[PDB]
């Protein structure tokens, strides 16, 4: 019930950690979670093609 | 946005997800988890929560105003049941496979029930079948009437289309899901599904049975719901759980889309016939109640710019020879009420050890014999064993009584008896538990006004309701053979047993006796002259009163909400007995509304002392 | 006490004719069924050690009044929750000893050691996940119900009951929940010559359901169920304890998701431990006498 | 309009209006990082 409360503060303490700033209401915090989440896996992937 | 929650009103097991709305605009109603449905209703205006016990798909509104709306249950009957008035008027058993698309052409009245194999059509006067179409290996996927009058349109599995004028090409999408929505005025049928699309045909068939496929904009994959909304605008519910308002003369155009924080999103919608309205119902069941016009000029205009047996013979033999005998009660009992004679569910109730709730029946009731307080101590105990309200509510003793000392010859019997007195004929008995069963047993004051609409008038005028309510119950816990008569009340009991069919008259039946007083009852003021003038030594036919409420019984439409309708729960179950909902916990309203204001009261004053104790923690 | 001439195969008959004993000298009858290895040793380890801030059920939830019972119960819990935390902290381990000191208790040794024979024979399941209730054991049920009379689930599931809702009064719950104790009257010495069983509790359980498919076949919504459940009704027993056992001998194993082990926890050198008892989210209850106490000596200090 | 992009890269989630000011730099990463993964696929 409270989850995604805990974790709108988790995402937006997390996203500003790599200085994503984020000056917006968080409805769609989920948004920006999903492209957090995913971005992190985007980068790593295109990393490890660059090293195969 | 108003919001509604049923778990507030009326506790139950909810979890609402299909919202449905009917066309005279005051009737409502709701599919919840189990398959049952709540209905609402408008004109009167109270929050009628009431519910149907089905187990259905679908719930389809009738006209009439009572509704006995047609609903489509997991056994593929459809049921022609209320709750305004209750009473599932008719169990429209037919179809079987699951009944998908349940519709009616109120224009004239048509009905519309399709399953796999066969559409077909009934007439909802009688709910009598004028057609069937019957094809063999369509395994209609859906289908829907044309309301303009009339056309059945239907679908194949395979995702095939074919038209049926009322009188006597494709979509190509083999959906396994498949929802058709036929425009008010019948020009457009907007077909969607598992698929991404917006299928427009017309009806108006300038494309004869052919869909054009518009994919479904931005996020929509595929939907869970439509609808033709106000005119000719499309409501979808797309599988994104977002609504979305599509336009039609401009194919998209989406004028809304609005969810309140769309983080609770969308199961499903409906909309008031009255189309400014809209209600949504979350994921999580919560309905929300919008002004549709003004969301739609509110998004569209903001986001503009962001970019021996047998019940005859027994009924006439109690009446001509009158009454039966002592040593046939097993008998004549147990065929008219059902009986289980679960003689296991029974003994298990009879030894436990002591039971605290009546050790103790002599201070209330001061009955002096020691063997028979014993043998109403043993019937009371298995009672507050079977279901501890009823000791709650330790009243009971009162309608125990009477049954200790005629139906004790048989003490499972008493039990089981005493179970269909309470589960089938005290409906609203347990409802103000533990007080008097008033709102509820308005379900009888309505009844003294339905049979004499003078009494009760005066009875309201001359005594203030709460006590009229106490002098009833008081009549209603015995029932009246402390009242009436102490050994020739009998008639009414074997005439209820003879018509146990009929569970509204134990309510007919004490109203009877109001009804054959009139005048003599019309001059009283308190119920502490009244419930004694019933205990009196009038001349009681009894029987000739017992028919004319038998003759009363049958003579208004089940259209009445008489708070607890009261339903056949005759029968007890086998091996163990059966449970039953014997339980309060519904609103006053009123009273809360004051005591909400009084603790906001207190508190606010407490508070503001509390502030001044600044100079109490000064000498800390 | 040790001269064990009459066979434990009389008394398995016995237990279906002449129920199963006089309660006064059944120390003697119901361990030679459930197979007790005592010995000189651990008990008194057991016994040495012990107690205590877990005891919510010396009051918190439950008192005790009785010293027969209270000073007693002490020994059994303080033995069995350090004997395994498991007991120490679990709802359904802790009820299984509450009403063995109840039962027996006089009797301390056996109302332990008939404890933990229990927690190998018959609650090997019962922990498995916690804080939370047996789950395999309910879906072992459920497996034996729908075996036996499937319409019950069909029904059942179609207006969504689950698992617990209807299985755990009599299982997950611990099984003594919904009995009096006139009703399970010792349904452990009952069921004692069928703990070589899935158990034998197991088809009982489901016997619990199925015996019931008549009110239970009138359920459609929760708040219904919750009433069946809550009362605790004795039943019959007797009918349940036979249907079950009907049950088991009609219902091969080959029927049956949760695998029990063959477990005759006997040693003259060990005992052995409840090894399914999540070690990692167990012992944390507190008590805390002092919690309230110094709110007296507050109002005395201010005194 | 960001709009758009997330919605091809299927950011199937809520939007706002303020939703650029953070969206403008959060998603042109979805479509880099390290973007010359368009061609690390081709090396």
């Amino acid at each position: 019930s409270l989850f995604n409360e805990r974790k709108y503060l988790l995402l937006r303490k997390k996203l500003d950690e790599l200085h994503y700033t984020q000056p917006l209401q968080i409805e769609s915090a989920e948004l920006v979670d999903k492209l957090l989440n995913d971005l992190l896996k985007t980068s790593e992937g295109f990393q490890k093609l660059k090293n195969k | 946005c108003d919001v509604i929650n049923f778990k507030t009103l009326k506790k139950g097991n909810w979890h609402s997800f299909k919202l449905q709305f009917d066309s005279k605009g005051a009737t409502y109603g709701c599919l919840d988890q189990a398959g049952n449905v709540t209905l609402f209703y408008l004109d009167k205006n109270r929050y009628t929560n009431v519910d149907v016990q089905v187990d259905s798909s679908n719930l389809t509104f009738i006209e009439k105003p009572t509704g006995y709306l047609a609903v489509s249950n997991a056994d593929c009957s459809i049921s022609i049941y209320s709750i305004l008035s209750g009473k599932l008027i008719q169990q429209l058993k037919w179809h079987t496979f699951k009944i998908k698309k349940l519709q009616v052409n109120h224009m004239s009245g048509y009905l519309l029930s399709v399953s796999s194999d066969n559409c077909t059509i009934w007439n909802i006067n009688t709910y009598e079948r004028r057609k069937s179409f019957f094809v063999k290996n369509t395994r209609y996927a859906q289908g829907c009437l044309t309301p303009a009058g009339e056309h059945l349109i239907t679908l194949s599995q395979n995702g095939l289309v074919e038209c049926h004028n009322t009188d006597t090409e494709e979509i190509g999408l083999k959906l396994k899901q498949a929802h058709l929505d036929i425009s008010a005025e019948g020009v457009y049928i907007a077909i969607c599904g598992d698929s991404n699309y917006c299928l427009i045909g017309r009806l108006d068939c300038q494309q004869g049975f052919d869909f054009e496929l518009y994919e479904l904009p931005n996020n929509i994959q595929s939907v869970k719901k439509i609808k033709f909304i106000r005119n000719s605008l499309l409501t979808l519910l797309g599988s994104d759980e977002k609504i979305y308002v599509l336009s039609a003369e401009n194919n998209m155009e989406i004028v809304l889309c609005f969810e309140l924080p769309s983080r609770k999103g969308i199961v499903d919608y409906d909309l008031n016939i009255d189309a400014k309205y809209l209600v949504v119902i979350s994921t999580l069941g919560e309905k929300y109640v919008y002004d549709f016009h003004q969301l739609i000029a509110n998004q569209k205009k903001h986001q503009q710019d962001v970019t021996f047996l047998d019940r005859e013979k027994l009924r006439e033999f109690l009446s001509r020879f009158g009454y039966f005998p002592e040593k046939h009660r097993v008998v004549v009992w147990n065929y008219l009420l059902k009986l289980p004679s679960n003689y296991e569910a029974f003994d298990n109730l009879a030894r436990k050890g002591l039971h605290p709730n009546y050790l103790n029946l002599k201070s209330t009731f001061p009955i002096q014999s020691d063997k028979l307080y014993y043998r109403t101590q043993r019937i009371l105990s298995c009672l507050a064993h079977y279901c501890p309200v009823f000791a709650q509510l330790d009243y009971m003793p009162a309608f125990v009584f009477p049954f200790v000392k005629l139906l004790g010859t048989n003490e499972a019997f008493c039990f089981e008896v005493i179970l269909s007195f309470l589960v089938q004929w005290g409906q609203f008995f347990f409802e103000f538990a533990p007080n008097p069963p008033v709102s509820y047993l308005k379900a009888f004051m309505e009844l003294l006004e339905y049979h004499e609409p003078q009494l009760h008038a005066q009875l309201n005028q001359n005594i203030p309701h709460t006590q009229l309510f106490n002098t009833i119950w008081s009549s209603l816990q015995v029932v009246l053979t402390d009242v009436l008569k102490r050994e020739d009340w009998l008639c009414f009991i074997d005439f209820l047993v003879a018509h146990s069919e009929k569970p509204d008259l134990l309510l007919h039946i004490l109203v009877a006796y109001f009804t054959y007083f009139k005048r003599h009852i019309i001059s009283f003021t308190t119920g502490s002259q009244l419930l004694r003038f019933f205990q009196q030594d009038h001349q009681i036919r009894i029987q000739n009163l017992l028919q004319d409420a038998l003759e009363y019984r049958n003579r208004t439409p089940p259209r009445i909400p008489q708070a607890v309708v009261l339903q056949d729960n005759l029968p007890l179950t086998s091996e163990q007995y059966p449970i039953f909902n014997f339980y309060p916990k519904f609103s006053l309203d009123q009273h809360k509304e004051i005591r909400e204001q009084i603790i906001q009261e207190e508190l606010k004053a407490t508070e503001k002392k509390r502030t001044l104790k600044e100079l109490n923690t000064l000498q800390q | 006490n040790s001269l064990p001439n009459m066979s434990v195969h009389k008394l398995r008959q016995f237990l279906q004719k002449h129920k199963v004993y006089p309660d006064k000298h059944r120390a003697f009858i119901y361990k030679q069924l459930l197979e007790l290895p005592l010995n000189v040793d651990n008990f008194a380890t057991l016994v040495q050690k012990g107690l205590y801030p877990s005891f919510k059920d010396l009051y918190r939830k439950y008192p005790i009044s009785d010293s027969k019972l209270y000073q007693k119960m002490q020994t059994i819990l303080s033995c069995l929750a350090n004997f395994c935390d498991l007991f120490g902290e679990s709802d359904q381990f802790i009820q299984i000893a509450f009403p063995f000191v109840k039962l027996f208790g006089q009797e301390e040794l056996l109302a332990f050691e008939i404890v933990l024979c229990f927690a190998h024979q018959i609650l090997q399941n019962y922990f498995v996940d916690f804080p939370h209730p047996p789950l395999d054991l309910l879906q072992n049920i459920d497996e034996i119900i729908k075996y036996n009379d499937p319409i019950l689930h069909q029904h059942l599931k179609q207006h969504n009951f689950k698992f617990v809702d209807y299985i755990w009064p009599f299982l997950s719950g611990f099984f003594t929940s919904a009995l009096d104790k006139e009703s399970w009257l010792q349904l452990i010495d009952y069921l004692i010559t069928y703990n070589d069983t899935p158990e034998l509790f197991m088809f009982i359980t489901a016997a619990f359901i199925i015996y019931f498919k008549h009110p239970l076949m009138k359920l459609k919504s929760k708040d219904e169920l919750e009433i069946f459940i809550s009362r605790q009704n004795p039943v019959s027993v007797n009918h349940i304890i036979e249907s079950g056992f009907s049950l088991l001998k009609r219902t091969p194993i080959d029927k049956i998701f949760v695998k029990f082990s063959k477990i005759l926890p006997l040693s003259k050198t060990s005992y052995n431990q409840f090894t399914n008892y999540n070690v990692f989210n167990v012992a944390h209850q507190e008590t805390e006498a002092e919690a309230k106490l110094e709110e007296s000596k507050h109002k005395i200090r201010q005194m």
